[PDB]
């Protein structure tokens, strides 16, 4: 059933938020619903993925993430932006792939909400890590540059 | 350098 | 559609047919079916209108034409709220329901119920425990889903119920088990004594509806929350036992609920899990 | 708005950085290409500068006054009343005036001067009286 | 979730347009006739496009069956079991196909209105799912003798 496969990877999605180490049991089955048929449960398990995994893995769902982007929803996409957000405090070393991947996602044609979630995850990686302060500022003067909203 | 633009305002006047 | 060019005004002065002597049952239940649309489409119906169109309803009873009768309580019910001076069809409705023929019997319940206030409910216990232990279905369902609304107004009247709905729980009908284990559950619900003999009792002489099963493992599970966790209960045990359940609805509602427990560990999450993949797979 | 909102970011926080300069730059290109409101933040955030940073200042005062020639009014009086105050070199008014702003509950400050205008009396409103947010 | 009977918030019958044929909401989520219309609209207006059974839409477990030129929705929690939806959304949907010669269609529903009427009142009684078994709904509506 489609949708209790959604209600549950969306309640897994939200469980590893909090409690990352307690959702790590279900990464095979999640690793299987990266392919669904549905993207919304596709972008879900891949979220999932990212918040439960290694940093070892981080490299490699990105890149499964980036080739996703056009083809879900805006609403998802913002899905997509928490789960680097959640990211960024959990591998702060890892700053400067994520801020760099959000600033491309800037870049490119979103709505209000989207771009707005952008703006909000590469605020909060400024305030929570230092180190990405000069960074992250600097690409917020870029996207000031031609921001529509 | 070329690059194209897709702001709001690029799209907004785009549509006007 | 016949029904798209409804006017109130127009079906409320067709309503006043009611008062004329013979009845034409077809004609009248169509009115009344009228009437009953233009509630559903949200149509208000004023007060005064409202309740002269009741009155005009009540006389309908003169009428043996049985799907004139189900309109009629139909009517009653849709119309609870609206009009004034509705306790004018508890005397019919007590007979209906009292009477021989079963089909008026379950829906008569209802419609009584749905008009009976705290004040007059206690005229009426004797009937609804008597509905309660019927052996019809229908009307021992619709006496235990009656008693749960009329749990909102007047608690301590229903809780004097416990023992024909605890006879009800023992029926073989899944609906009769499922009506009276949620009924026994909202009446014992404050009393946490109550509910883990509840529990207790049931876990040991196993279930026969699956919805009675999916409420009892949100009992169960809602009770192992409040008991700290102790995973060595037997309430885990039911739960647990409950993945292997005929029923899919059963199967998945144990799963949802021991993912949901608090403090669970990746071996206690493991079986959990492993159904819901396989249901991932389901067409 | 998301304009502004970064301007403002920048004139808080800009100034604390190790290098405040690289910023000045990019608030300054947003009074020769943007709209009104946008002039306005990049004016109030360069003024933030000015008073943060001293070794700013002089170059801070003379971008306020190419910024006192803007046609817009507001634009124009922000610029005007940021080189006025800055102009005095007194730290005091710079925190007043450009850095800090109101630390009082503007619920509790509504409430106040609603009670104070149904029965005014010859001492001046004091915002002292209200409740600190 | 506290465990009780009460599981079902609305069941709404909108056709092709997303105008209502049927609506009963079962608790006070929606109090207004207005509100209730806005979120028909909403439902109707994210759901009428896609071939997907199941939505989470207004923080809401929105279950749902396209027909002919009718939408059936059976709304729930979103910590409902959405198997127990799909139950009362099969029941509805398959009482109303043998009650209509398996042409469910808005002119074989408004020809049959209190046909509707009836086996919603036989599925659902004040939130509470009352029979999940389609037969049993159909012969308690049966009753022209």
């Amino acid at each position: 059933k489609a949708a209790l496969r959604y209600a549950a990877v969306r309640t897994l999605n939200k469980v590893a938020m909090k409690h990352p180490s307690a959702v790590t049991a279900c990464n095979l089955d999640l690793e299987n619903l990266v392919t669904d048929s549905n993207r919304s449960i596709a972008t879900l398990a891949i979220t999932t993925l990212l918040k439960t995994g290694s940093e070892s893995s981080i490299d490699r769902l990105m890149k499964q993430i980036s080739s996703f982007m056009s083809e879900i929803s805006d609403e998802f996409k913002v899905v997509v932006v928490q789960a680097i957000s959640a990211l960024c405090q959990k591998y702060p070393r890892k700053h400067a792939v994520l801020m760099n991947f959000l600033f491309t996602m800037l870049r490119e044609e979103g709505g209000f909400e989207y771009k707005r979630a952008i703006v909000d995850c590469i605020i909060s990686i400024i305030e929570e890590n230092s180190e990405s302060k000069e960074t992250g500022l600097s690409h917020l003067c870029e996207f000031i540059e031609d921001c529509e909203f | 350098g070329l690059v194209q633009r897709r702001t709001e305002a690029s799209r907004n006047a785009a549509d006007k | 559609n016949p029904l798209q060019h409804l006017e109130k005004s127009a079906v409320l002065q067709e309503a006043r047919v009611f008062n004329e002597t013979p009845i034409n049952p077809r004609k009248c239940a169509h009115i009344l079916t009228k009437i009953l649309y233009l509630i559903n489409q949200g149509e208000h119906l004023g007060t005064t209108e409202a309740t002269e169109a009741f009155f005009a309803m009540t006389k309908l009873f003169q009428s043996n034409d049985p799907t004139l009768r189900r309109m009629c309580y139909l009517t009653i019910k849709e119309m609870s709220c609206i009009a004034e001076d509705v306790i004018i069809v508890t005397s019919s409705l007590t007979k209906d329901m009292t009477g021989k023929e079963d089909n008026y019997r379950g829906p008569a319940v209802r419609a009584l119920c749905q008009i009976t206030d705290s004040t007059m409910l206690q005229a009426v216990e004797r009937y609804m425990k008597q509905a309660i232990v019927d052996k019809v279905p229908s009307v021992s369902s619709s006496a235990l889903v009656s008693s749960l609304h009329l749990l909102k107004c007047s608690f301590d009247v229903v809780k004097r119920w416990v023992n024909e709905a605890q006879e009800a729980a023992s029926s073989d009908n899944i609906m009769v088990q499922y009506h009276a284990l949620g009924l026994l559950y909202h009446v014992r619900k404050n009393d946490r004594l109550a509910v883990s003999k509840m529990i207790s009792k049931f876990t040991r002489h196993g279930l026969k509806s699956p919805f009675a099963y999916c409420m009892m493992i949100r009992v169960a599970s809602k009770q192992l929350e409040e008991e700290d966790g102790s995973r060595d209960s037997p309430l885990f045990d039911f739960i647990e036992s409950c993945l292997r359940n005929k029923h899919e609805m059963v199967v998945y509602e144990a799963a949802s609920a021991i993912v949901n427990l608090p403090g669970c560990s990746a071996k206690e999450l493991a079986p959990a899990v492993s159904v819901l993949q396989l249901f991932c797979s389901s067409p | 708005v998301l304009a502004t909102r970064i301007l403002h970011l920048l004139g808080q926080e800009g100034p604390k950085t190790n290098n405040p300069s690289k910023y000045i730059r990019f608030i300054y290109n947003r009074v020769v290409l943007e709209h009104e409101e946008v002039r306005a933040g990049a004016v109030s955030a360069l003024a933030k500068f000015g008073a943060q940073n001293e070794e700013m200042l002089p170059s801070i005062l003379v971008l306020l006054k190419r910024c006192v020639m803007d046609d817009d009014n507001e634009v124009r009086d922000r610029a005007t009343f940021y080189l006025n105050v800055l102009e005095q070199k007194q730290k005091a008014l710079n925190a007043g005036y450009i850095l800090n702003g109101l630390t009082v509950s503007i619920p509790g400050l509504e409430k106040a001067l609603q009670q104070y205008t149904l029965e005014p009396s010859e001492k001046p409103f004091d915002l002292k009286s209200v409740p600190l947010a | 979730l506290e465990p009780s009977l009460y599981t079902v918030k609305a069941i709404l019958i909108l056709d092709n347009d997303g105008d209502r044929l049927f609506a009963k909401y079962y608790d006070d989520t929606y109090p207004s006739v207005k509100e209730q219309k806005a979120f028909e609209k909403n439902i109707f207006n994210k759901t009428h496009r896609t071939d997907s059974e199941i939505a989470l839409l207004e923080g809401l477990t929105v279950v749902y069956k396209s027909s002919i030129d009718l939408y059936f929705y059976v709304i729930g929690s979103s910590y409902e079991n959405e198997l127990m939806l799909m139950a009362v959304l099969n029941c509805l949907f398959d009482s109303l196909s043998q009650m209509l010669r398996k042409n469910v269609e808005k002119r074989a529903l408004l020809e049959n209105m209190e046909g509707l009427f009836l086996a919603v009142d036989e599925i659902v009684d004040g939130g509470v799912i009352l029979e999940s078994d389609p037969q049993q709904v159909v012969h308690r509506v049966a009753l022209r003798g």
